[PDB]
């Protein structure tokens, strides 16, 4: 209960680490702990009854946030771990269901079979891009196909439960926790060309409330970067 | 120098042997290792974590996420069926396409036990009753809400847990996992009363999977360019 | 819309030689082509799913190539079941764009 | 029953990864492949449960032939042989089937005549970086990935023929050796469409049936 | 393996008629059924398709005020309806599965539509 | 005698094998070593050695000794460029047909770290300063004498030695090695004020060569004869 | 990765540095190499960057067959058989395609057949000195250096066919081993022009640019 | 390498041999055995059993 | 791979032309580039060359005083001005690049020059 981070603290009261490891350390790389090690708290998504999902790519979120955004522009490489709290505070007259994943290089699909998908479609900055619970047809150009039912990857989207997850049942549970290591194939990679992490929040079970309780339930997602370190001189 | 004697079987092409061969870049100095956290060592690993199963397919619940909830209401009626699915493998049934049901259809022997969790996603006000009947193979599948309570079953009450673990065993009639009311559901003001139920699958000793094939569910007519 | 040009929309060729039919589109559709061929009785088939690659039970004296703009399709033997039209498609962008007919005959 | 399951029982087979033909006198004819695993529809499913690989490669070619119809007078051939050169990632590239790029050194080529065992050759785990990558969220061209880049294969005959054509065919087999896999992912649903992206046309989820019970 | 459509039709201005595709050898739930209108004077022309899991169509911009595309599941057939006829609607019309994105390998025999009074 | 059998691959030529040969002429009693001074062990005891940078191309100088030459003069200008030569690999620079370059251009990967000294060659009455600016690879060369200051930089002062050393990596933007005047080149009566400034470039580590290609740099139509 | 560098494995390697046809009824065809490094131009440049060298030698020849247009009646030739006679530094030479100079003892022949693995043999370090030489400043005519000499390679058939004409290539590839180099030189910038001298014309240092900054 | 010589009655197939064979199907994990009664080692234990003779033939 | 020239050229006696002769595919500033005529009632003959690295020429001892061989290094051209147009000028010049200093590998298709009133 009430952690601090640099100068920003939030309160908690289980969690559900990575692949069973833990974030930590590896010309010369430089660390820098001060600057990072804080919580950044992105804007609040509200979950209404006919809403499909949410998905955020991990380094574009934070990439005008402060001073984790500066050293995205001023070093070329980069490797770091997150830690995401996800919560949504409702009432005991609320009902529903969400899932949080965490997909590791979720490559997404364009609406038309011939192109790929431009930049300001897969990830806005700091803002959520969410799923629809339609087709997006192929008269569009460069659209990311949003089934929801598919996960935009082409997958179904029962069995994303293999990926670090956690489930959020507004009967019995209000918050998530997931800490993710750095999942890459090389040691260290630029920040801008590749996004190796995205969050999703999908609801299966829809909300549900009588009337005269609230029509909305706001998600809070509050991000950290842990073991954070650059190289250049 | 040394007399040898070719064997039948010399000069072939089997596509299945193990053979040393030459290797065409020598001396190059291959890149070293790297700990990259998740690694797999056994395809069973994939098939023991949980997934939701579509039990509400409908003919029009496939394409969209109504295939994964369950409805369940407050009724007039006196014992009455929530669902039922068998598990008779493959032929064209729930557990097909679900996380484990893909690894399954790479093999063609396999037997072992299966977890099934349920889960009630309703409200925290919300109190009733369900019995989870299971039916052996050979047994039939339970008409009433009487004598699935003669067989093998587990009364699952809502208000003290919120998720019920039923082990079964699965094997390449051949069972049904029948579920029935057993109370209404009692409900406070300003509370609804329709809630949905998630359900989940899963292996729970390891299975025994052998004679590797290839999956009935991909196809190609001319190479993807 | 991408209008694929057949100018030619008739050949005239004995048995035994080499035609050569040309598909000329409007932009750059960068080697996605296909060439079908309609039977005379109204039946239509595939022939070649690329600019050059060859369908599966389609004989081999059809061959095709081009890039860019300018395509062709090859029939160096010619034979008598040979005798149809013959189309190009464009699968680059929405429509997909079909070309106008091209009628063989014999030359006398 | 337990071990058929493992990775090095699961994905280390053998599979027709490709399949052309080529002649001599058409002064077009030579066959090309760029190693990759994207083209067949069964071997791209069973490597994108994961998303890093890392395997040694071993190849082997089945080359048959055929006469094509000369004109007359007593065609008698002698024995055929041919090249199958192997350019690295970041090589030089023939373009006629007479180059300067077929005598070159530092491309390794292997001559076979017919009539005997066929060419086997293997291919270490040539990459920059320490694993291949089925999946690559990123740019450069979206989700390309020019990190794993295993090579191309040419194959052309070394006989020169005058008194009749000949045309030949080639079969390339894939399998994958000392097989590790790192971070599993879910079986695709949907059918495959394109070869270098994910693209895709929305599917339901299972076959559905008439009722719920 | 095959593809198997209707019988020719006939049909007066401003009548409507509807046309189908049997489907057979396949899982019909898989791939899309797309339509192909030849005028006897020109080339093959497109019209639309129908993914047949979500009954999603999607129609060429000249036949999107006119032309229907439904389907079902159980008899595995993809039907097609021509409201508001006119003269310039006669033609022979074939339905196509497409795989791959572009390839077009299994057609029909088509049918064919005629107005007159 | 004894049963074998011929795996695949067994008739054929591959290029880069390694194996026994039987000799063409034996018996022969082959001249015995000798001490010859300077053997080569490896070709990266090539590359550690210093050469001179062409850092002055301008299209007619290449064909001269005047390549070699860096102008230095007294100018009226508070603030000025010397020279600038990117570390971007292979792309037509300064540092490619050097006795560095042109073993770097033997192999498709490579990494480490590069040696740069530089050289007054002028009059020992002569005295200046100048800075030596390294801009990181990402970070855009500096327009300023200013911001050339605030980034990574020497101040290299004549007066005192006549020789300054500056190690950097390079990898296969990716950098920037510019030079600017500090002050004014400040000279006795009689003495010249044109000088000029040798650079030279080494391999300071070890390197990494892997992947061995063909040079670009070479090529026959026809038989040398 | 430190060892990819080193003069093992940087020289031993193969090169096609010949390639030559000969027919057996032109009283003509037969083929003649003397054996040197000097006539490909990759070969050259790498090998001169040492000035003294010293390694063994291993060769290995791809014979090819190609039917010549006969005049008529069922031409059926049996298989072919081909002599690669080597002569060392000081030994015969032939003039004709019947010699004597065929015959002799001191030159080693190979004879091979068609449809085998190809003729691979191998030649220890020759010489009165104690290594080759890649450049000589003086006279024997300036820069020869006779003293290493390696000999040269005769090629025929030995069977006699009169229904059918035949004509062969033959490709020899050079693959120097146990290499030892001693005094490095810098690498050629200018275009090789002779075979046997360092003839050149002059050439710019660099490629240009448009200012120095 | 190593220099062999092929003897006479090489490339044969002598339908009698016993030589080693490559599986067709490797890394299948047979199914191990099971104690079955009434084993049969030898065709003598066939001969060894009594049964009764055809004495009285005699055409029908 | 190739070398291209210009068009033909028409000039009176005493004036002055200049061709040229466009090189592409290969590195332009590594091979001397040569020039040969060939008057049409005898066979060709040597004429000069230019070094396109130092822009060293050095001509026939008979074309000496009339002829001038530039070149550029951006446009990979090589020129020719003959000065002095006689009635024996009129023939077709070509663009050769030599390599191995004797073959003449690539040449040029050759422009006509002619002289009239």
């Amino acid at each position: 209960r009430s952690i601090t981070l640099g100068n920003s603290t939030i309160t908690t009261q289980n969690v559900v680490v990575g692949y069973g490891v833990w974030p930590e350390y590896l010309d010369q790389p430089t660390q820098p702990d001060v600057a990072t090690c804080r919580f950044y708290t992105l804007e609040s998504v509200q979950w209404m009854k006919n809403s499909a999902g949410w998905w955020w790519k991990l380094p574009d979120a934070l990439s005008q946030m402060g001073l984790f955004g500066q050293n995205m522009q001023y070093h070329y490489l980069g490797r770091t771990g997150y830690t995401i709290h996800v919560q949504c505070n409702a009432s005991k007259f609320h009902q529903g269901c969400l899932l949080v994943v965490c997909v590791p290089e979720a490559e997404m699909g364009c609406s038309n079979l011939n192109n790929t998908p431009e930049f300001s479609e897969l990830s806005g900055g700091d803002s959520a891009r969410m799923f629809t619970d339609t087709q997006v047809g192929e008269s569009n150009a460069k659209k990311v196909q949003t089934a929801v039912w598919n996960a935009g990857m082409g997958v179904g989207v029962g069995n994303l439960t293999i990926f670090p997850h956690q489930w959020i049942n507004l009967r019995t549970n209000n918050s998530a926790t997931l800490v993710m290591p750095y999942i890459n194939s090389v040691p260290m990679d630029n920040m801008f060309r590749h996004n190796n992490l995205t969050l999703m929040i999908i609801p299966f079970v829809p909300l549900n409330y009588s009337e005269g309780s609230s029509p909305y339930v706001p998600i809070t997602v509050t991000i950290a970067p842990m073991c954070a370190e650059y190289n250049g001189l | 120098g040394l007399p040898v004697m070719t064997t039948p079987g010399s000069t072939q092409f089997l596509t299945s042997d193990d053979f040393q061969s030459p290797s065409a870049m020598p001396q190059f100095d291959v890149t070293p290792e790297m700990q990259i956290p998740g690694r797999v060592n056994n395809l069973m690993e994939i098939a023991e974590v949980d997934s939701v199963v579509p039990v509400n397919n409908t003919e029009d619940n496939v394409s969209s996420l109504k295939a994964y909830q369950i409805p369940v209401q407050s009724n007039s009626d006196n014992g009455k069926q929530v669902f039922g699915f068998p598990l008779q493998p493959g032929a064209n049934n729930v557990l097909n396409r679900t996380l484990l049901g893909e690894i399954l259809n790479y093999y063609t022997h396999w037997s072992g036990s299966i977890k099934l969790t349920f889960m009630f996603c309703g409200s925290a006000m919300a109190t009733g009753k369900f019995l989870l009947a299971y039916s052996p193979p050979g047994a039939g599948v339970p008409k009433n809400r009487k004598d699935a309570m003669l067989g093998t079953h587990v009364i699952w009450d809502v208000g003290l847990q919120s998720s019920c673990v039923l082990c079964v065993p699965w094997i390449s009639a051949a069972g049904y996992v029948t579920c029935w009311y057993q109370t209404n559901i009692v409900v406070p003001a300003d509370v609804q009363s329709s809630c949905d139920i998630l359900c989940f699958v899963s292996a729970c000793n390891d299975f025994s999977v052998r004679m590797l094939k290839d999956t009935p569910f991909i196809r190609q007519d001319t190479f993807y360019q | 819309d991408i209008q694929m040009t057949q100018t030619k929309s008739s050949l005239s060729a004995s048995l035994g030689d080499r035609v050569t039919i040309s598909c000329r589109a409007s932009q750059d559709i960068s080697n996605y082509l296909n060439w079908y061929q309609q039977k005379p009785d109204g039946s239509v088939k595939l022939l070649i799913y690329y600019t050059s690659t060859l369908h599966s039970g389609v004989p081999s004296r059809f061959s095709g190539s081009g890039s860019g703009t300018d395509y062709s399709l090859t029939i160096n033997s010619l034979e008598q079941e040979d005798i149809a039209t013959y189309f190009c498609q464009q699968g680059n962008t929405f429509p997909f764009t079909f070309g106008g007919g091209t009628k063989l005959e014999i030359r006398r | 029953s337990r071990s058929e399951s493992s990775i090095e029982n699961f994905l280390c087979r053998s599979a027709c990864v490709y399949y052309a033909t080529y002649t001599n006198n058409s002064k077009k004819g030579f066959a090309e492949w760029v190693i990759n695993t994207r083209q067949v529809a069964q071997l791209r499913r069973k490597l994108e449960l994961f998303t890093y690989l890392r395997f040694d490669l071993e190849l082997t070619f089945v080359i048959t032939s055929a006469q094509q119809p000369s004109t007359a007078s007593s065609v008698d051939a002698p024995v055929q042989t041919h090249q199958i050169m192997y350019v690295p990632p970041g090589g030089p590239v023939p373009t006629k089937v007479k180059d300067y790029a077929w005598q070159t050194s530092t491309n390794p080529s292997v001559f076979w005549t017919e009539g005997n065992a066929p060419p086997r050759m293997s291919i270490p785990f040539i990459s920059i970086g320490n694993a291949y990558s089925c999946f690559y969220d990123g740019w450069t061209v979206y989700g390309i990935n020019t990190l794993n880049n295993m090579g191309t294969l040419y194959m052309r005959h070394v006989n020169e023929a005058g008194q009749g054509p000949i045309k030949s065919t080639v079969r390339i087999y894939f399998k994958p050796k000392h097989v590790k896999a790192w971070v599993p992912r879910p079986p695709r649903l949907c059918q495959y469409e394109k070869q270098k992206n994910v693209n895709f046309s929305p599917i339901g989820v299972t076959t559905s049936r008439t009722d719920i019970i | 393996v095959q593809l198997q459509q209707s019988a020719a039709e006939l049909a007066r201005p401003g009548a409507s008629v509807k046309m189908s595709c049997k489907a057979s050898g396949y899982t019909f739930t898989t791939y899309t059924m797309h339509w192909v209108k030849q005028r006897p004077g020109q080339g093959l022309e497109w019209i639309g398709y129908i993914n047949p899991s979500s009954r999603y169509t999607e129609y060429n911009q000249k036949f999107k005020d006119k032309t229907t595309l439904t389907a079902d599941k159980s008899s595995s057939t993809a039907y097609m309806q021509l409201s508001s006829l006119t003269f310039e609607d006669s033609a022979v019309y074939y339905c196509a599965r497409r795989s791959e994105a572009d390839r077009f390998v299994y057609w029909g025999q088509g049918t064919l539509v005629t107005v007159s009074a």
